[PDB]
């Protein structure tokens, strides 16, 4: 019938401009458009929500050039798409089940599907129309924020955590401009994006200590996007911290060359000295140095002083690696462990076994951390005999045979990931916190005297393009800066607040 | 007059927040109604901007760059000359910090100016010798990104430099960073989009004389990568050169590169793809090339996988466009993508598989040739549906729905070698909630496109998973689950045709498993629908077989 | 018997001129203000934590907050202050 309809349109005008009057074109051309397809509008959308419903782009378009004519017809159309794409995005995350909860490629691949098939169809078939996009626009922020996996979490705040991930995975050790490109599409529907900074900047700094990067390239095409769509602020944290590993290779460089006219030393000794203030780590546990590590220690400590005067060397054991090559095996192998495994190990470097209470005593190690270490070691193989006790007895396990001389035993715990993801989520909390007090106490040293609304509509404002602030939190941030003597309640007019000096 | 005083006043208060609060009322205040009709606040303006751009605060100087973008249009023509000199000289620093800033604030009063003139020509007389000069690269780097999209949009209105853009842009395709090729060529394509005859035509014959020579294997790639890209971006334009092009890549698909030969058969595709008309005539050859490389593996026998995809990918593009190839490509293509249904590779078999499902797709006299060719198919399908990969699975699902799709009644005579297939996966622990959906939208498509006596051997071996499925807790696996067995009622006992079939052990199964979704009062819509439908196929077709249930049903 | 081949480690480094001890208040930065350990337990006691200047210089964040509010400067280098991390 549509094609039926159009045809008849196209007849009707050949005729009234082959033999009839001018004067009766648009009176003509209205009542035809009437005739045939405002009359027929109820039809017209369940079979909208049917097409949509079993791909079917030509009759689509079809129909948006004929409803196009009937004044204000359009709406409809575009209020059933939002709901459909909204339906679809929801139903393709929903699929993905509880996997999708610790697979970042996943639900981002899903969403991008979804986002990809629905920005096509609005393309090609819709004209490209601004109130179509925006159906499209609408229905994407609403399902990238509230979905299975969130509810799940319990927190709107796991999606940009996953596209952080999916990030890191994706720059880690030609498409890849593709894809990074899409990612940052979808980051523009996300609305907590202080989570995804934090997350994104804190995985760049693990990437930049470790020397883990596919390319130099990828890295440099991401911080230009991140400048495109994030502010000034970031991108500069972030230089902070690519300034700070040139600055140590330099300083490796004057290093190697300073040992030359020295004494050797045993070991190849690298070290990354970086600022305390521009990167995320925190201070060390208790340790005591290996016996075979205080020369580099000392020499590089001379070194450092004799260059730089008041500065103080703190030394982070737990992001330290090394190799290790053994020769009372099988085999010749050479294995790849960090300091704590360096540690535990040579303790027995003559001696077969020991009392984890004993080790305890020699590597000043605490008890978690050295019962996961000592799992991981067990669970390698290359140590023998779950619960463990102070009184536990272990010995070094001989003739262990691994296929390849290159071994690495340096597998990532499993408690330390969710321990480190509820570490950040809370400090983005307090960061949260922390900003609302700064833009109050800015607002009212502007504006002296101000009222209630007033100064939570000037505070969303101010900060919309991170995140979304909740109103209890402001109030309690008013109430907190109340008692810090940094603003007062006026006597009377009730709910007004005045900046105290 | 007085409130702009005190805001400009209050800009140098030596206070964070005094500074940013003023300068964010000041952006307010210039996208709001208010103008200022006096010359000397606008100068005084534009100078306090400016010199906030070197502020020691971050947020000082992000809120400065925002706004720079509504200055430039409430603000006489003859400052906006003085703001783009600044940020150009500013990029040439030696600071930094000023440079990243300064190429931000241009690119945010470049995106500002409507669809101007005088503007963007001294903006591209600085970037071509911003880009010339190849002592630095991070200048070159953000020249060409400003360039870009300053070509992007804007395009048409810098005719006359088009020749020196040209000019600035060809000899960079040869630098040793990577970086700037790519920007480069990004460029280049942006320029082709609003460029005259004259420079389309240079840089054409300016190309195909550098492929003539190969004077490293590096610029090569290059070279044609650039071809790929102005074919991907232009399209009509290039058709009427594509007779001496194509021998060209054609002698460099034989050469032992596995990167060069990737980006000669993506060119190809590009060629297929964008250009329909001019490459009637090597239709032949682009397919010989792609069906030779296809199996391209030398070190196994039954990075070498990316000239793989690039092929089949191009037979998927090649298929996908051409209508009228239809016999010839039963006649070749076909056998050879099921002779590579076994590929050791996962992402080359989905894109074999896709390759094929768009021949499916173009195929709806070819069905008699696809007919005789469906045992092959079956045969192939049989070793991989075993497989432990859910992707595989669901492809070969998905490639048999669109079958017999096309064909209504092609699988009569392997019944009995798919049934199994279909069962496996209907009953695995390792599959996925998308694989049973798959599996099930197949089921059903196979049993609305037969007769119902080939089935009869199989019902005591489809009933049971079934009616496992219809219990499932995932609602969506359960909605299809009841959709198949209002089906398979319909199968079990014709109405319209006779059967010798006993339906009987078979009917208090699939009552019990449709009852308990019928009575839920909790469950989704969608279930509730499909219970309803189901329950009511039941009561038509076996209703004279349930005992005391019809009344209470 | 296991031998050391090469080692890679990683080093903060931060102003040695104060013990690690707060500038503004003579106590030790990872305990708690003067005020707020002299105050009873609060709202403002929970959230004492340690601030962090691009200068690389560490206060509490009650005391830098406090000195902010007359100057503008940092108390160790006269150059503006900028806070970077919590
Ligand atoms: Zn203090
Ligand atoms: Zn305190
Ligand atoms: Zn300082």
């Amino acid at each position: 019938y549509m094609k039926k309809a159009e045809a008849r349109l196209l007849e009707e005008q050949r005729r009234v401009q082959v033999y009839l009057h001018e004067s009766t074109q648009d009176e003509l051309a209205r009542k035809c458009e009437q005739v045939l397809i405002e009359k027929h509008l109820e039809i017209f959308h369940t079979e909208f929500q049917n097409l949509l419903d079993a791909d079917k782009n030509e009759d689509l378009g079809r129909m948006y050039n004929l409803v196009s004519r009937i004044q204000d017809g359009l709406g409809e159309l575009k209020k059933l798409l939002e709901t459909h794409i909204h339906n679809q995005g929801l139903a393709a995350i929903e699929k993905c089940g509880e996997a999708a909860l610790n697979d970042p490629k996943m639900y981002v691949q899903t969403v991008l599907d979804v986002h990809k098939k629905y920005n096509a169809l609005v393309m090609s078939a819709f004209n490209n129309d601004a109130g179509f996009v925006a159906a499209l626009d609408k229905a994407c922020g609403r399902f990238i924020n509230n979905n299975a996996v969130t509810k799940m979490a319990q927190s709107s705040s796991k999606s940009p955590e996953l596209l952080a991930r999916y990030c890191d995975s994706l720059l880690k050790k030609a498409e890849l401009e593709d894809t990074l490109n899409q990612v940052m599409v979808v980051f523009k529907y996300i609305e907590d994006k202080d989570v995804f900074q934090k997350f994104y900047a804190k995985m760049l700094a693990k990437r930049l200590v470790h020397q883990n990067s596919a390319s130099d390239d990828a890295e440099a095409s991401m911080i230009s996007k991140l400048k495109q769509a994030c502010g000034f602020e970031y991108t500069s944290k972030l230089q902070r911290m690519f300034q700070d590993i040139g600055v140590s290779k330099d300083l490796n460089e004057q290093f190697k060359k300073h040992l030359t006219n020295s004494e050797p030393l045993d070991l190849d000794f690298s070290i990354q000295v970086l600022s305390s203030g521009s990167w995320p780590f925190q201070q060390s546990c208790t340790f005591a140095l290996p016996s075979e590590l205080e020369r580099s220690y000392q020499r590089f400590t001379a070194f450092y002083a004799s260059r730089h005067s008041g500065r103080k060397l703190t030394w982070l054991y737990q992001l330290s690696k090394g190799e290790l090559v053994t020769n009372c095996f099988k085999n010749r192998y050479t294995l790849q462990a960090s300091t704590f495994q360096m540690a535990i190990l040579l303790q027995y470097n003559t001696e077969d076994a020991y009392t984890v209470q004993q080790l305890t005593d020699s590597t000043q190690i605490k008890m978690d951390i050295l019962a996961q270490v000592l799992q991981i070691l067990l669970k390698s193989k290359l140590l023998v005999l779950v619960e463990l006790k102070p009184d536990t007895l272990i010995k070094l396990y001989l003739g262990y045979k691994n296929k390849k001389l290159r071994v690495n035993i340096n597998v990532p715990m499993k408690t330390e990931q969710k321990q480190e993801q509820e570490t950040t989520h809370k400090n983005i909390e307090e960061d949260r916190k922390l900003l609302i007090q700064a833009a109050i106490v800015r607002i009212m040293k502007m504006r002296k005297v101000l009222k209630h609304q007033q100064l939570l509509g000037e505070v969303l404002t101010q900060l919309s393009s991170r995140f979304k602030p909740r109103v209890p939190v402001i109030k309690k941030c008013i109430d907190i800066l109340i008692e810090k003597e940094y603003l007062e309640r006026v006597d009377g007019e009730k709910d007004t607040y005045s900046y105290l000096a | 007059s007085y409130h702009i005083s005190n805001l400009l006043e209050k800009m140098t208060s030596s206070d964070k927040d005094f500074r940013f609060m003023a300068t964010n009322d000041l952006m307010t205040e210039l996208q709001k109604d208010s103008i200022k009709l006096d010359d000397d606040s606008e100068r005084k303006v534009v100078k306090m901007i400016l010199k906030l751009l070197e502020d020691k605060n971050g947020e000082v100087q992000n809120l400065a760059v925002k706004c720079l973008g509504p200055l430039v249009s409430k603000v006489k023509e003859y400052q906006v000359e003085t703001i783009v000199d600044t940020l150009c000289t500013n990029m040439l620093s030696d600071k930094e910090q000023l440079r990243d800033i300064s190429s931000i604030g241009l690119k945010t009063v470049i995106g500002e100016l409507p669809p101007a003139a005088n503007v963007c020509k001294k903006i591209t007389g600085r970037l071509t010798s911003a880009i010339a000069k190849q002592e630095d690269v991070s200048v070159q780097l953000e020249a060409l990104d400003i360039m870009a999209d300053m070509l992007s949009r804007q395009g048409g209105l810098l005719v006359n430099f088009h020749p020196s853009i040209l000019t600035c842009l060809l000899p960079q395709l040869t630098s040793p960073r990577l970086a700037v090729r790519k920007r480069t060529i990004i460029a280049l394509g942006h320029l082709v989009m609003s460029c005259g005859n004259i420079v389309f035509v240079d840089l054409i014959e300016h190309l195909l004389s550098e492929l003539s020579k190969n004077d490293s294997m590096s610029t090569t790639r290059t070279y044609i990568q650039c071809i790929a890209a102005i074919s991907r971006q232009a399209g009509h334009r290039i058709g009427e050169y594509l007779e001496k092009i194509i021998p060209l890549v054609v002698k460099f698909c034989n050469v032992d590169d596995d990167e060069l030969r990737e980006y000669c058969i993506q060119a190809f595709e590009s060629f297929v793809r964008r250009c329909p008309k001019e490459v009637y005539p090597h239709v032949s050859t682009i397919i010989n090339i792609c069906l030779k490389y296809l199996t391209y593996d030398p070190n196994y026998n039954y990075m070498s996988w990316k000239v793989r995809r690039a092929a089949a990918k191009c037979l998927d593009a090649v298929v996908s466009t051409r209508h009228e190839m239809l016999p010839e490509f039963y006649k070749t293509v076909s056998p050879a993508l099921i002779s590579r249904f076994k590929e050791r590779e996962e992402n080359v078999k989905a894109d074999v598989f896709h390759a094929y499902l768009s021949l499916l797709k173009q195929t709806r006299t070819p069905l008699t040739m696809l007919q005789s060719q469906v045992p092959n198919i079956v045969k192939a399908l049989h070793k991989q549906m075993k497989e432990k990969s859910v992707k595989t699975r669901q492809c070969c699902f998905n490639m048999l729905t669109e079958l017999v799709n096309v064909l209504p009644g092609a699988l009569t005579q392997h019944i009995p070698v798919l049934v199994p297939g279909i069962i496996f996966s209907l009953n695995d622990k390792s599959s996925s909630s998308n694989l049973k959906i798959d599996a099930l939208s197949c089921l059903y498509v196979i049993l609305c496109n037969h007769s119902p006596q080939v089935f009869h051997p199989h019902v005591q071996a489809l009933v049971p998973p079934v009616v496992a499925c219809v219990g499932d807790p995932f609602y969506k696996i359960t909605s299809e689950a009841l959709l198949v067995t209002q089906q398979l009622v319909k199968v079990i006992r014709p109405l319209d045709q006779p059967s010798s079939f006993d339906a009987t052990p078979y009917i208090k199964d699939l009552f019990t498993c449709t009852i308990k979704r019928l009575k839920a009062a909790d469950i989704d819509q969608e279930v509730k629908e499909r219970a309803i439908s189901c329950m009511g196929q039941i009561i038509c077709n076996l209703g004279d077989n349930l005992g005391s249930d019809l009344p209470n049903t | 018997r296991f031998e050391v081949k090469k080692w890679n480690a990683v080093a903060l480094w931060a102003w040695d001129i104060v013990v690690d001890n707060c500038a503004i208040c003579r106590n030790h930065i990872m305990d708690l203000c003067i005020e707020c350990q002299a105050n009873q337990a609060s709202a403002t006691s929970e959230e004492c934590t340690v601030a962090w200047g691009v200068c690389n210089h560490a206060f509490h964040f009650h005391c830098i907050s406090r000195w902010l509010k007359t100057r503008q400067v940092c108390p160790l280098d006269n150059r503006e202050w900028e806070f970077q991390k919590y």
